[PDB]
């Protein structure tokens, strides 16, 4: 948020 | 974070490696700041979900004992209330951590220092992004602490509709852009290093990239701007 940069 | 280098011990001590336990033992997830002896400053996406934290200070290589770590537990978990898990791009990614114990300071463990409420940084501002993410897009994590120079895209820029266009808003700052440097999965969370007046601040929390992949060119690497919540930040650590 995947694993986190979040994906945009 | 692509096209970077291996960041020096001293260079940046207030970096800190987030990790889960799972299992026996513990994983990287996400960067944050050390921002008080006992609160630690992160993205909410790393701690939107119910799981055992720790962070390490002092960190330079995730699997080896560099000597300088100290492993903390994460007590408390304060995200920020309008954080929305599912629109990254209306903003308020961030929150703060209470530390099990408070860690020691030393050249290798720092307090981050932050900007002025309400600090906006000139266009192609000179910073530093830091991290354990991944060195390419779709590769692994890397093993020592990376750097890259990420200078600041202005929001005027970063706005227009070639770039990241209304998902960007003002409480935010993009950095980088070129193609070559980015942030990448495993950096968010930690900290945009930028040099002003001669000394260092964290002006970013690292939040998003492209579903294109990380170094895109004209998809800057985008950051909560933690001068946007100074006030807020304040008050958490006063009253808890
Ligand atoms: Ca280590």
């Amino acid at each position: 948020v995947x694993f986190a940069a979040a994906i945009a | 974070v692509v096209g970077g280098t291996e960041a020096q011990r001293n260079s940046w001590p207030s970096q800190i490696s987030l990790q889960y336990r799972s299992g026996s033992s513990w994983a990287h997830t996400c960067g944050g700041t050390l921002i008080r002896q006992n609160w630690v400053m992160t993205a909410a996406h790393c701690v939107d979900r119910e799981l055992t934290f720790r962070v390490v200070v002092g960190e330079h290589n995730l699997n080896q004992n560099d000597g300088t770590e100290q492993y903390v537990g994460v007590q408390k978990i304060v995200v920020h209330p309008y954080w929305n898990t599912d629109d990254v791009a209306a903003g308020y990614d961030i929150a703060l951590l209470r530390l099990a114990q408070s860690v020691t300071l030393n050249s290798y463990v720092q307090l981050g220092v932050l900007p002025r409420a309400g600090t906006i940084l000139a266009n192609n501002s000179p910073c530093y992004i830091t991290g354990w993410g991944l060195t390419r897009t779709n590769g692994q994590l890397a093993q020592t602490l990376q750097q890259a120079y990420l200078p600041t895209v202005d929001y005027a820029i970063c706005s227009s509709s070639s770039y990241w266009g209304s998902t960007v808003k003002n409480s935010m700052v993009c950095a980088g852009g070129d193609g070559v440097r980015s942030g990448c999965q495993g950096d968010s969370g930690g900290p945009l290093h930028c040099l002003v007046n001669g000394q260092y601040a964290v002006h970013g929390v690292t939040s998003f990239v492209s579903r294109l992949g990380c170094n895109v060119t004209r998809k800057p690497t985008v950051f909560t701007r933690v001068s946007a919540y100074i006030s807020w930040i304040n008050n958490v650590i006063a009253s808890n």
